[PDB]
């Protein structure tokens, strides 16, 4: 329960083992072949996974949360951030940029 | 044991970064499922800064593009600060785009970065650590918005009661990143508002050209390195520094370097420079950055590639994006030593249109979309 260097390390090992081995979709952006191309994990996790294959959820929710977090704990909740408003003090965000064609 | 929490309300997930203060984790609010970022700092650190940062963030709260603090406090052997989950930094996206940004993207970024710095200054703070790494895009529908982070070196430049500007002082140590540090910072002069803007200027030039002239200088020690970067900065004219760029960049740098120590910047003049440049280049306000179009083109191409079945692979995607969005992608040319006109820059539109593409079959599929 308590946050220690060791508990953190063990959590990360489980998360990354799932991430590396168990994301079992067939999406190009989710794939290990796509990831192998990028050096800065944030460009994958916080940028390319913003895209949406089904046009309802992004891939961080539809795939990462399913095969990693949910696999660790089924009760681990993640909201759909694309259902949020276009918020008043934010630049307009054209949603089409996330909607993967075909 | 796999359920690690901070502030009793947030659950720690995937590590997403690692700074000199400590590490950064993706997290989620346990009740709402809202995504957050959790920064952890060991209390064993010799230069603790998270407590200070959390107070500066809270003080600045409500400004556009200022991350909202959800929580700060001790958890075990760490201090933890929970904020809005943000996307990649501009340095990250710079790498994504293979370390050149178009003029349209540089202008889009400049305008937002101006507003952030203007806001911070209006709250009596200077940032003092301006660099691409400390500006991050949001996620979700906040993804068009530049945010500013890392207030560890920030300080107030004026007294609350009197609004008296901090006194001019010397012998001050260079505390930020050397690559973007203002000249006066190298000279050990107290930083003020002018220095945030000068550093921002260096960042914008860096985005355009891929590098700054004082990168790659070699030295035996750290102080030697800082001094050599200093001497390079002292001896490169604004003309030389901004060669090959629209004159607006040179005008920006000359203005910022000319500011007196306690002088209030004319932020509107600086913004107008780039807004006007954008109008002259006929860039539409469509919120499409380079990476917006590169990511979209890549996803679309790779999916078609999969149905059909590096730097070279990236370059092919970039070529396709530039053909699809020919008026968006105009770049600095290393050969240019003059300052190009808007019509001259817009020649690249025609180039982008007629750029030959390598893969016949895949293109036929992209066309048939
Ligand atoms: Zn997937």
């Amino acid at each position: 329960e308590c946050l220690t260097r060791s508990n953190l390390k063990k959590l990360q090992e489980k998360i990354f083992d799932r991430e590396l081995n168990d994301i079992a979709c067939d999406h190009c952006l989710c794939s290990t072949e796509n990831r192998r191309d990028i050096k800065y994990s944030r460009l994958w996790f916080l940028f390319e996974l913003e895209m949406s294959e089904n046009w309802n959820e992004n891939l961080r929710l539809s795939c990462y949360n399913k095969y990693v977090y949910s696999a660790i704990d089924e009760s681990w909740k993640m909201e759909n951030i694309l259902l949020k408003e276009q918020e008043k003090h934010y630049e307009y965000f054209p949603i089409g940029q996330l909607l993967i064609p075909n | 044991a796999m359920d690690l929490r901070v502030g009793r309300k947030f659950r720690i997930g995937r590590k997403i970064g690692s700074g000199s203060f400590g590490d950064i984790y993706h997290g989620t609010n346990l009740i709402s499922g809202e995504e957050v970022a959790i920064r952890l700092e060991s209390i064993r650190s010799r230069h603790p800064q998270l407590d200070y940062e959390s107070r500066v963030y809270r003080y600045l709260s409500g400004g556009v593009g200022i991350p909202f603090i959800r929580w700060f406090g001790r958890e075990g052997e760490y201090n933890a600060m929970v904020i809005d989950l943000l996307g990649p930094s501009l340095e990250d996206l710079f790498n994504y785009c293979h370390r050149r940004f178009s003029f349209k993207t540089v202008i889009m970024l400049a305008l937002q970065m101006f507003c952030r710095i203007q806001y911070i200054h209006g709250r009596s703070f200077i940032h003092r650590d301006i660099k691409p790494d400390n500006f991050l895009m949001g996620v979700g529908r906040r993804g068009s918005t530049v945010h500013v982070i890392d207030f560890g070196l920030s300080k107030k430049y004026r007294d609350f009661n009197t609004h008296r500007h901090i006194p001019y002082r010397e012998n001050k140590s260079l505390t930020g990143t050397a690559r973007y540090a203002s000249v006066n910072t190298h000279l050990g002069i107290e930083q003020s508002r002018r220095d945030d803007l000068e550093s921002l200027g260096y960042v914008l030039i860096y985005f355009c050209k891929g590098s700054l002239p004082w990168q790659g200088l070699k030295a035996t020690t750290k102080k030697q390195k800082y001094d050599r970067i200093m001497e390079k900065k002292l001896n490169v004219s604004v003309e030389t520094l901004c060669s090959g760029l629209p004159l607006e960049f040179q005008e920006y740098m000359a203005y910022c370097k000319n500011l007196k120590f306690d002088e209030k910047p004319d932020y509107l003049f600086l913004a107008r420079l780039f807004k006007d440049l954008s109008i002259k280049l006929e860039y539409h306000n469509d919120h499409l950055f380079d990476w917006t179009m590169l990511r979209y083109t890549k996803a679309m191409v790779e999916k078609q590639r999969d149905l059909l079945i590096k730097s070279e692979t990236f370059n092919k995607i970039k070529l396709l994006a530039m053909k699809k969005f020919p008026t968006h992608f105009h770049y600095y040319k290393n050969e240019d030593k003059h300052n190009p006109s808007p019509e001259e820059i817009k020649q690249q539109t025609i180039l982008n249109n007629n750029a030959a593409s390598s893969l016949p079959e895949e293109l036929l599929n992209a066309l048939d979309k």
